């Protein structure tokens, strides 16, 4: 199977995400655009720069990387540092916080903030599309953002390796190899799903199924998980998803146990039982089969926390974007009317400059 | 300071014995007035039965000839060295190095000009002074290509760090061989005493001043046999290492002299040299001035062995036995060729 | 109120002075006479004209002793802590600046002796070395006097 | 050869450090914040007597130690062409296991007084038993040392004496009076140890 | 109350970083990239 | 003060401690392999 | 009465009985390994013999091992500050002495194989010194199996 | 009524036990893989036969992982500082009975290989002296497991 | 192409180190009972010098692996074996750390 | 009265007064000897002529041993802190000129072990230079008998 | 009114003085002797004209002694504590300067001995750089005897 | 043209010292619970060793894959390659220093 | 002779020393703020090093 196809829609959602803006997107598709409206004078045309050629040949990978980018940002609300306001931010009335027994509030606030409480009874509602701008000017948006960014991109990286092991099926079908399947694919794609669908089904559980109505003694994801892989179950400490869980995790478990024997002995075993049948030196192939579920077992692992890198490079173009807003075109505006916008002036081509 | 007579006998008690024990086992002056009551080549094989040497000729030719005893006595010197070295460690390991290096030059020279003129590396093979071990892949078989054997002179060969000195081939065919070899020579002595210097205990007092005298022997003869063949002054001046006594001053006079008296007059300044020049008559039918260096070297040798706690003892047995084995030769040409009368023509190792 | 740590001080910058000091005496001396060790043989006949950077380290050793004994007569029981405080820098200043000039002029005779075992030339410039060995022994002396009088 | 560098930048550190420190407290004039009856009138006398005896057994077994290996790479590689030597050269480790014992009969000295106090204040309680442990740790630790530079010169003069004998084993003896000598110093060591540990009392 | 105490232990564990962070770095410092292959013909 | 006194002996056995170890260590990694064999 | 901290210096005189022990053994295989790799090439017939040293080296492992769990068994929570003294001192000079036995029995053990590699006669002396070598360890066993108990 | 930071002490045991057995096995298997890399590439025919000392680095992490494990799965609040420092104790011996094992078994593993290479009469002594070395860390561990019960 | 397995390790103890880190890091607060902070440190240093063995490890063996494997093709094989070996060293570590992280 | 410890001072005087001077007096004689060894091995006549060095040797070792035999003998419980303050200064400063001699009486006598061994003239001159040598440790034993008397 | 421990700053500037000028001594015997011994192998005629050195260090010597018996005649129980800095740093100077004399005269010596071997002529000014050493000594004992009467 | 390829991503060290640095920089105040400024300390000696971790590997890889390509041009596809590593390492190190520095 | 420029410049460096620290002493005093002998120290040992 020819992984071409897939990497031509899969590549541009990975680059996306990890140059989640909407401006630069808009950027570099016009410098794309520049490159394929400029096909046939370029083509009729020598060019030494190698890496000139090199980005050209690939311009249309370019064309997708862009669009991706766009549509990224777009989810994201970002844009040069900064989200779009379509006045959906619905959830927070302040007036209304006014009426929330906060009165004269403004009293203490000339030297704190009074961070907005949880569920006060009037508040409530989402944004249309991605994160609610108020999020984009808070404090504890390090705190709210990152988090779910970090569960976000371990559930890309899942369901990308699913469809992977999915394709190593195909190639099993199409080269008529039993073996790969009744001790291959089948029992390692149900030991990956019996951890990973269940963590992600528990994380959609929580998301949910529990709100600030109990916050307070919340449940937590990772000591959840903590407690299934120790085979640890206190009995207070941490609010219980629902009813008879230890059983089903316990079960979860006991099934992945299960599915190493498998890949590890029974498919040699099944060689040398029709070479015996039919009468290869068993030591070696059971060799290659346990350095099999040795990688297998471990990539999946590592893969698993390195998807993570996704959540770092996010973060990374986001507080660089916020820095480079902070210090660059922030020190530009003034109270002061023409030298305000003649410093301006410098200040944006500088700051164009250092953006690109 | 403190850093020797501690830590050399950890790691060298053994080798220290073994070499003091073979020390031990030279052949003294009446061994040789033993040998040279032989008056033929049977019982100089007898003599040499004696004394742990002999018992090598059984199972061989019974005649007796110069080939067959050099060749006995160059392999019991290899034998011996080989398996002593085998036995060590990396600090006497390196010294051990440099000791086969000094011979690696002779036999790197004997396999270039063999390829400008072309001749086979296997025939040169067994030409080869032993010890020289190439056993390294890529300098055998270079379908005769000056640059075959200069790139596998510089990856697998040790020498590639004298020969960032001698490159490109441009000196290996215009500039005569023997030059190439003397700069080569000069280069190993300077990377030798640096290393030597490094190792600052019993090691380095011992080396420093043998090495300064072979040094300034080789500069002064270098100026000797120069006056009668075409080479330029400053051609000669190259060729003088800097690891001497007459590196600071002393060379330059060597370097403009032109006659024997002139280069005795350089001589005079050092009473050590002045000694050996004016023992050096030059008289027809006397010693000669090398015989003198011999002597110095020699005694030098002998000198080495009063400390313990210094690898020069290895080398100052290498020197001792071949200088050993050198005298050997003479006194067999001595008796093959009926000349008894110039029997006194070797130098002792005490 | 004088208390008896100052003048354990003043003590301390006599002797720290008079100390380095002579560590870069007996050091350049030292480099000094195994340049001319090295020289003799070939120039025997400057034997004479070579003693000027021995001389010279002498004057970095009069410098130090100069400082350290006109601290060690300052020396008293009754200090404010201050004129101690004086005494103990400008000893220790003296004194390693010694130190550092004594260093100068062994390396720089040494140098200088051996390059004019063949170049008589170089003696000129050699004592244009000199003098600035000097300005750094000088430079020494002159703050810790400065300290002595304040 | 970085090993040496570690040690030589923790020697510095150290120094350094402590320099700092004394000339600050002696420039704030703090008050016997530097108390030596501070540091010393915690210390229990147990750490006197089992130090000493420590030490005293030690030192003497490393110095004998060395010896032993000194002189026995020495034999092996002299009894390579002359297997005579190991007739006359054994005493050497003869003397090394007397190194040894000079130090383990002292350690049985100092260990006769073994005592307990059951005494807790330490203002002119015990004030005898405080001189007399310690005294122990003296005696202990010079004994200690005595034996173990005994034992490496008697090594390595014993390898110097077994390279010797391989070509001549008639001056054997001429080289081992200085082996006596060596041992002559060690019995210096055990009499300052006796007089250090002659009018000492434990509790 | 107590002082001394954290002190202490606040000084070993410090030295203790530095000494492990300090070794380490010395350690990569010093790598030897083989000195050979290619690097023969670039001296 | 400075220093908690029950400690302070044992703060100098541990120096003694790791006084003999840090002995040991250089003593060890003195060690080295072997070069080719004789023969 | 029982002073606080009474217990961790026994504990550690235990550790460092085994631990020194331990490098001394660790030492007496480590170079007698050397050794018997290089030899047998040439000489293949006397490798039994060549294990002399290193049950030796074993045997000083048993003797930090003996101290070690002596001590360990003799701890308590309730000490009078005089037997984990008595402990520490006892385990920390069983543990050096277990070195320098080691270490011992290690060099001298590589000396004597390369002796009985090229001279037979050399292998009774070999096993002469070993076993002063192990002389010495069984001192350090001894005295300090009279401390934990004096 | 219990000392403050009491527990402390066992836990820094658990990790001495753990990191100091880890650095053992990260040098056992190190160098005796890169003689591995030089003696197999031409006498291939001995891959099978040379990876004891690699396992031996295993089972020297494996004590160090059982050792560590254990003493974080007894830890608590309440301890009377004695049990913490038996702990730190039974660490520390352990993890550098391991660190010395792994050296000893990487070096001894090496030096049999290409004795083996020379010499195909060593292997089955090699492996004797590799099993001296484990036994020495195994002692270690006994003493370790003694303290750490106690 | 082949050759790149030890550098992907090498990014593995990466992981180990990072996800012990980032799981001290949330597990974090100011006024903590100073136990489990105290257990955390320990987890730290644990994991870190475990990773530490595991790059030297790692990166040594790759070295001599990848110029053997040129040569004799036959100790490729067992160059992934000791890949794996250092694989095992890091999550010795990890396992303790994770042990220390809630206990 | 006495402060109390006050012997501490007096008791590491007898040490040091020892310890250093012994350390010298071995060093002399071992490197002497191992001279003479070659000695040995070169021409047997000279040997009444070697046993210079290390008589003297002896003789710093009885330059440590009468100061620390007397303060051996002074040693008592009630101590005044003044005398023992002369106590530890005679002894420290004994102890390391009985080094001082010491290694200075080796590195002289190895010196004269090969000026001998070529030309026996110079025999006269090198008992002259070792002669200064053992001045130097009487001048270490005086000013610790001033001292320790005092 | 002086309190204790005022005694303690003299007795060791007595021993320091002492102390250092005796290493100095000692290495001045320790490198030019050697020279001789490797020098006069073949001028044994210069055996009585290179003694002059070696005297040298050993009028270091009686420098050293004089100031350290000074120090020792004039000290007491009962002292201002300001004479005891006085001692202290008076010992400290003058031995270390004797130090300082030793190196210097150690180098130059050992230069001038194969300096005058080689050109006899060296001999004018070999022992006037000597002096030149002995200078520096001479002003260690300037200051120590400034600072002890103060 | 080549030459520039590592030094351009050598920059980005720098970038990162920058990264935490001007945050920090920014967001400094002072009534500080003493904890938060601890965090801060822990985030910026992470971050600085991490850029030492990346600039050792860089400086040492580069100049090794860039003498391989200089002999071998196939060798470029395998220097990029293993390039990624370091700065992978280097954004580790941000990724804990940005985590304690919002923690 | 030419090559004696850096030398009379070695003399100048430790002009840039000596000067700074004539200024110390002219500017020193026992009963002195705590805050200038701090910026006398800042100084000296800065231009020292700088020297260095």
């Amino acid at each position: 199977i020819n992984p071409a196809p897939y990497t031509v829609i899969t590549f541009p959602f990975l680059f996306a995400v990890m140059f989640g803006d909407f401006g630069h997107g808009i950027l570099m598709t016009l410098f794309a655009v520049w490159m394929v409206l400029r096909e046939s004078r370029i083509l009729s045309q020598k060019h030494e720069n190698e890496m000139f050629s090199m980005v050209f040949s690939g311009r249309y990978i370019i064309l997708l990387m862009g669009l991706f980018s766009i549509y990224t940002g777009l989810i994201y609300n970002d844009c040069f540092s900064k989200s779009l306001n379509i006045f959906g931010s619905s959830w927070s009335v302040r007036p209304m916080f006014t009426q929330g027994n906060w009165t004269e509030e403004t009293l203490l606030g000339s030297s704190v903030l009074q961070l907005n409480p949880a569920i006060p009874g009037v508040f409530g509602g989402p944004y249309p599309f991605g994160i609610d701008p108020i999020w984009n000017i808070a404090t504890n948006k390090l705190t709210f953002l990152n988090s779910f960014k970090m569960k976000m991109s371990v559930i890309l990286g899942i369901i990308h390796m699913l469809f992977g092991v999915s394709l190593s099926l195909f190639n099993h079908i199409y080269f008529k190899k039993p073996l790969n399947i009744y001790f291959g694919f089948i029992p390692e794609i149900i030991f990956m799903s019996s951890l990973f669908g269940y963590l992600v089904i528990l994380i959609f559980y929580k998301w949910t199924a529990y709100d600030a109505h109990s916050s307070r003694n919340a449940p937590s994801l990772l000591i959840h998980f903590i407690n299934m892989f120790l085979f640890s179950y206190p009995e207070s400490g941490n609010a219980m998803l629902y009813s008879g869980q230890k059983g089903i995790q316990c079960f979860l478990i006991v099934v992945a146990m299960l599915c190493v024997p498998w890949m590890l002995l029974f498919k040699p075993l099944i060689l040398r039982h029709q070479y015996l049948r039919k009468k290869f030196d068993f030591g070696d192939t059971m060799v290659h089969q346990a350095i099999h579920t040795i990688e297998y077992c471990l990539g999946c692992i590592s893969n698993t926390a390195s998807y993570l890198r996704l959540w770092a490079l996010s973060l990374a173009h986001a507080q660089l974007s916020e820095v480079l807003w902070t210090m660059v075109i922030h020190i530009g505006l003034h109270v002061r009317s023409l030298a305000g916008g003649l410093g301006l002036f410098f200040i944006f081509a500088a700051f164009a400059t250092l953006t690109v | 300071s403190f850093f020797p007579e501690l830590y050399f006998n950890v790691d060298n008690g053994y080798l220290e014995g073994l070499v003091r024990g073979l020390k031990a086992g030279v052949l003294s002056q009446a061994d040789y007035l033993n040998l040279v009551q032989c008056e033929t080549l049977e019982d100089l094989k007898l003599h040499l039965q004696s004394t742990d040497y002999g018992n090598f000729l059984a199972n061989e030719a019974s005649p007796l000839t110069v080939s067959v005893i050099d060749d006995k006595l160059k392999e019991k010197m290899v034998v011996e060295f080989r398996h002593m070295r085998n036995h060590a460690y990396e600090p006497l390991a390196s010294f051990l190095d440099f000791i086969t290096y000094s011979y690696m030059i002779d036999n790197v020279i004997l396999l270039i000009t063999g390829t400008l003129h072309q001749r086979s590396i296997a025939e040169l093979v067994p030409k080869c002074h032993p010890l020289g071990s190439f056993e390294q892949m890529e300098a055998v078989n270079i379908a005769q290509t000056p640059a075959e054997l200069y790139n596998a002179i510089l990856v697998d060969t040790p020498l590639a760090a004298f020969f960032q000195d001698c490159i490109s081939e441009q000196d290996l065919d215009e500039m005569n061989i023997e030059i190439i070899r003397n700069t080569l020579y000069k280069a190993y002595l300077e990377s030798f005493y640096k290393f030597c210097t490094l190792l600052g205990g019993t090691t380095a007092d011992a080396m420093c001043p043998i090495l300064e005298f072979e040094a300034d022997r080789r500069a002064f003869i270098i100026t000797i046999n120069s006056f009668g063949t075409e080479l330029s002054k400053e051609d000669r001046a190259k060729l003088f290492p800097h690891c001497g006594r007459l590196y600071p001053e002393g060379l330059a006079q060597l370097a403009r002299a032109d006659d024997y008296e002139q280069v005795k007059n350089v001589a005079d300044y050092y009473p050590e040299y002045k000694l050996l020049f004016e023992g050096a008559g030059s008289n027809p039918g006397d010693k000669t001035l090398e015989d003198r260096f011999f002597e110095h070297e020699v005694k030098l040798n002998k000198l080495a062995f009063l400390n313990q706690f210094h690898f020069g003892v290895f080398y100052a047995f290498v020197k001792l036995k071949e200088q050993e084995c050198r005298n050997i030769v003479w006194i067999a040409e001595c008796i093959a060729q009926r000349h008894r009368a110039k029997i006194d023509n070797y130098i002792p190792i005490f | 109120n004088n208390p008896e740590y100052s003048s354990f001080f003043g003590v301390m910058g006599a002797s720290s002075a008079m100390v380095f000091s002579a560590m870069g005496a007996a050091y350049g001396t030292a480099k000094s006479g195994t340049g001319i060790a090295a020289m003799s043989v070939m120039r025997p006949e400057l034997i004479m004209k070579s003693i000027i950077p021995v001389v010279m380290a002498g004057i970095i050793a009069i410098y130090g002793l100069v400082v350290a004994v006109l601290i060690a007569n300052s020396l008293t029981d009754g200090i404010t802590l201050y004129r101690s405080f004086l005494q103990l820098g400008a000893g220790l200043s003296v004194g390693l600046s010694g130190l550092a000039a004594g260093f100068a002029i062994g390396i720089v005779g040494d140098a200088g002796v051996r390059g004019t075992a063949q170049q008589p030339r170089l003696f000129v410039g050699m004592i244009l070395i000199l003098i600035f060995a000097e300005v750094l022994g000088l430079y020494g002396l002159i703050v810790a006097l400065i300290l002595s009088t304040k | 050869t970085g090993l040496e560098l570690l040690y030589l930048g923790i020697f510095v550190a150290f120094w350094a450090c402590m320099v700092v420190v004394g000339i600050c407290y002696t420039i704030f004039d703090l008050g016997f914040r530097f108390d030596v009856a501070w540091f010393l009138t915690e210390t229990s006398p147990f750490m006197w007597s089992n130090l000493g005896i420590g030490l005293a057994i030690s030192l003497s077994v490393v110095g004998a130690a060395w010896g032993i290996y000194i002189t026995g790479s020495s034999i092996i590689g002299g009894g390579v062409k002359a297997p005579r030597i190991k007739t006359k050269n054994l005493v050497s480790i003869i003397f090394c296991e007397a190194v040894a014992i000079y130090g383990i009969i002292m350690a049985i000295v100092i260990s006769n007084m073994a005592e307990p106090f059951s005494a807790t204040e330490p203002k002119a309680i015990g004030h005898r038993n405080y001189h007399a442990g310690y005294s122990m740790f003296g005696a202990g630790l010079t004994v200690g040392l005595s034996n173990l530079f005994c034992g490496v010169c008697v090594g390595i003069v014993g390898s110097g004496a077994a390279l010797a004998d391989a070509q001549n084993p008639s001056l054997f003896v001429k080289i081992l009076i200085v082996e006596i000598f060596g041992s002559a110093i060690g019995l210096f060591g055990v009499i300052v140890a006796i007089l250090q540990t002659s009018r000492v009392k434990m509790g | 109350l107590e002082y001394s105490v954290v002190f202490n232990l606040v000084l070993w564990i410090m030295i203790g970083l530095a000494l492990a962070v300090i070794i380490t770095s010395y350690n990569i410092w010093n790598m030897d990239p083989g000195y050979d292959s290619i690097i023969y013909r670039m001296t | 003060g400075f220093f908690s006194p029950g400690i302070w002996m044992g703060l100098l056995t541990t120096l003694f401690m790791l006084f003999i170890f840090t002995y040991g260590l250089h003593m060890i990694l003195s060690l080295k392999t072997m070069d080719r064999f004789d023969d």
